[PDB]
């Protein structure tokens, strides 16, 4: 599928930015 | 509006490197 | 056996009014079917109007309830369009508020001689099984502008259906356990569930709309089937069986509608799958747990779109893009 | 000693734990807080992490997607109030996917006022069903508490307790293993209690140390000043942010801090009704050496701009984003799917909206049964239409049933059409109305005659039965006969009749059926018209297989073909209840 979403948004988002973050002001 | 990109459409990995930081 | 219909018209709103019919090979006459109830109804209809083989005027749907199917016209083959409804229609169909099913079109042959079609405002009928009809019956030959409703045909059917695959089927003397292939639609809280029926079969003829034809019973037993976590493979054991039966059995999916009157769905195939042995009965009657409320469904998948909402709630507040 | 700590703002605690060093000395939240995307934790992390501290929090608590913390019992040990200021999509408390959360153990979370609690995904999470939240909401009806391990019947419940038998059976209440949930009897019904039940003074929520001591409690349930729960503060002061009275230095004090344009996500402070807020309401502006709101010459309407000229109201958040606004500049869109019932909220905080110069969109919105929630509004300008050039817009609603009270509200729509699609509980009667009412000309609207008004009692003339005729089997009766100003629109009747031995059968709603207390409906074709006002025209029934002894509940009703005319809706008689003869 590629569409990114429910949980799977967030610990497959994770795997991008697992030591930066994620952003906020 | 990470679900209007992500969930609706496809996301690339770099438009989605966006919101970490 | 012709059997004429005084004052042209004859409608049926109950099982006293199709045996009147009983027997009768050509109705020279137009039907209205207008059935809004009933009790046991599918078996009654075939038993009084079955051999309907030729209607000589045309035949009508009228806002007629119960029938899930009109299965029950099983060797109606041909309306010659003699008696025509204002419109030049031979067929007409509208308000049927359970029509799921048109006909089985792999296994039966219509011919509508002259006269248009018309479908509007059928809430669970498909448009594929209506263009279905106007391939098969006759008229993309003899090209007629039939006017169906491309909006209120198929308002909460599902009608772009993939395949569901079974993978694991392991018998047993009492218990048969299942196990198919898992399914997600593009956005995977969508799926409710899975819908396990089955039936005691003893032929390899069961289609999906055998049987029930009816609100109010079904031939069917339901199990209805959570999804498992998104890889393992979900199914069922059935438990209250009996030895050296064969069985039909299929799955079929359940899932929300998107935000734009968009559905999805997958549905497997009729299986048959026999147990092992050991040391009016064509169905069983089926309450012991009488099954579930379309109301209740429609409340259960609010509920999951009320699950669905909030979750798309919370991740479009927590992430924000970098500026 | 109330709140010996500071008043923090609202916190966001993301990717570390860091950012709860913060919490240390936080009493009172004004704000949220939100914990939430911890991954890389453990509970070795969260075994010397306390905040005894914190008591309440004005607007709500986010837990979400935390690895690693077990139970709340050491981080919250005495969370007492949320109040709901502001809530997060209609919910106050929402414990969402806490993977290793064994146990809320928020034992002393005995009151939130306003919305309620959502907890869900939480997959090894116990201890649920002995919290009686019955005494912790004022509503109880749309809690959430799905998809958990107590989804199985497999968790625990072991405690040892009050035993609430309120409802029909007796469950020891409690949080975790070793925490009872502290029930206060009758009486003291949100003031306070001890442990010997000694009540404590009635000006305050939850736990409280001294009995009828106004200082000795622990959180205050109308207002908060000078360590002291008041019920109203004498106006030296203002109130604010709706739990706390405050001096006149402060609220200057903010208005000098954003009057400086450091950001754009203040507001210059001012006062109405003795209340320091954000902006004036309509009809006001400040003096500016006095920061009072005076009212203006004439109308000065409050406008709000809305972002990008659209705005999805979808819950009490989104809702409350527009509390005070009376012109709204761009378009709404209400979208408020499940849940019971929210439109109280929505008249609260959607009220006294008189214009909007876009259109009005109305789309799946399932526990709506009334716009009454737009109490003011009069006015679609029209002048940002949605494609399709529409000024209002209503799709897809399951509970709809009255736009407005059409007897008393005014509504005007200066350019555009109006869209109705897909609204089977509401009669065609309130759109009719609704075009004749808001100035809409012919225009060509599409209001779709099928679709709307489909599951809903939309007859407003009414028929009487004439003659009855009862038997043992049969029942013969007459009714008098209905015919439109039109009669070539009227297709039949529907004669409805159902077996009733008692006589409280409600009326037919809409909604059809087939199985077992249902409706037996016959249709009727019309009689012949005999253009005679006197004559053989009585339409009529004769009831064959009915069993005797038996009272049966009738009625009629017409059935009747729509059309642009905006006439022939048809009439509708009255429930009768009918004894069949006995017999052997
Ligand atoms: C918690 O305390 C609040 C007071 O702050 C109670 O709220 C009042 O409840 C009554 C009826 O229950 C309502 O008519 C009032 O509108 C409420 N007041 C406010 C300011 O909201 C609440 O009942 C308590 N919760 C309980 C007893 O569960
Ligand atoms: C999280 O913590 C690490 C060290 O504790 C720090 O270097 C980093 O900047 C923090 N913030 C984010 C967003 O990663
Ligand atoms: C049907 O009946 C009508 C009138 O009784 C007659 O004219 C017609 O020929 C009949 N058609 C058939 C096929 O029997
Ligand atoms: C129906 O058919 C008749 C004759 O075949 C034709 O004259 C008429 O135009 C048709 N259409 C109608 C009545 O809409
Ligand atoms: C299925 O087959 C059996 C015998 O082969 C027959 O009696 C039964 O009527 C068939 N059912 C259908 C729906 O054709
Ligand atoms: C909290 O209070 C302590 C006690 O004085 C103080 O040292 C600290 O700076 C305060 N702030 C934070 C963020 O810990
Ligand atoms: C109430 O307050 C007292 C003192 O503040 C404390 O000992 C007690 O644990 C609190 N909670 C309950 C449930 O009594
Ligand atoms: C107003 O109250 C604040 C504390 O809330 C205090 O710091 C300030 O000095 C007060 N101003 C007065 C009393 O003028
Ligand atoms: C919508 O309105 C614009 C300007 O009023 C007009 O140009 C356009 O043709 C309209 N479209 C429709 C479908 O009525
Ligand atoms: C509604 O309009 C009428 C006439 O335009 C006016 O007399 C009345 O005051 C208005 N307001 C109501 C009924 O609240």
């Amino acid at each position: 599928n590629q569409h990114l979403c429910g949980s799977h948004l967030v610990e497959a988002l994770y795997l991008v930015c697992g030591e930066r973050g994620f952003f906020y002001t | 509006g990470i679900v209007e990109q992500c969930c609706t459409s496809i996301c690339s990995l770099y438009q989605l490197e966006n919101y970490c930081n | 056996k012709v059997c004429h219909l005084l004052e042209g018209e004859k409608t049926i709103d109950s099982v006293t009014s199709a045996q009147e019919l009983r027997g009768c090979t050509v109705i020279n006459g137009s039907l209205i079917i207008n059935i809004r109830g009933g009790n046991n109804l599918a078996a009654e209809l075939e038993a009084n109007l079955g051999l309907i083989e030729e209607i000589s005027g045309y035949l009508k749907i009228r806002r007629s309830y119960a029938l899930v199917s009109l299965s029950f016209f099983r060797k109606l083959r041909l309306i010659r369009g003699e008696t025509l409804e204002i419109g030049n229609y031979s067929f007409y169909a509208l308000d049927n508020q359970n029509l799921r099913q048109l006909w089985d079109w792999s296994k039966h042959n219509l011919t509508t001689t002259q006269g248009k079609l018309f479908f509007h405002y059928n809430p669970k009928l498909c448009l594929s099984e209506i263009h279905k009809m106007e391939e098969v019956s006759g008229t993309k030959g003899r090209q007629e502008r039939n006017d169906i409703a491309l909006k209120t045909n198929g308002d909460k059917a599902s009608c772009e259906n993939e395949l569901l695959k079974f993978s694991y089927i392991r018998t047993s003397f009492d218990k048969i356990l299942l196990r198919w292939e898992p399914y997600w639609p593009p956005d995977f809280r969508d799926l409710l569930g899975f819908m396990l029926f089955y039936k005691e079969a003893p032929y390899q003829n069961v289609t999906e709309f055998d049987g029930q034809d009816a609100c109010g019973s079904n031939s069917w037993t339901v199990v209805d089937i959570d999804p498992p976590l998104r890889q393992n493979h979900p199914g069922w054991l059935m438990r209250g069986l009996k030895p050296w039966t064969q069985y039909a059995i299929f799955v079929k999916t359940l899932v929300t509608f998107s935000d734009e009157r968009r559905t999805y769905g997958a549905k497997s195939d009729i299986i048959y799958v026999q147990t092992d042995a050991t040391n009016y009965e064509d169905s069983a009657g089926e309450c012991c747990s009488c099954p579930k409320t379309d109301s209740q469904i429609l409340k259960e998948l609010e509920e999951s779109s009320f699950r669905k909402t909030f979750e798309d709630y919370l991740h479009n507040v927590v992430f924000v893009p970098r500026p």
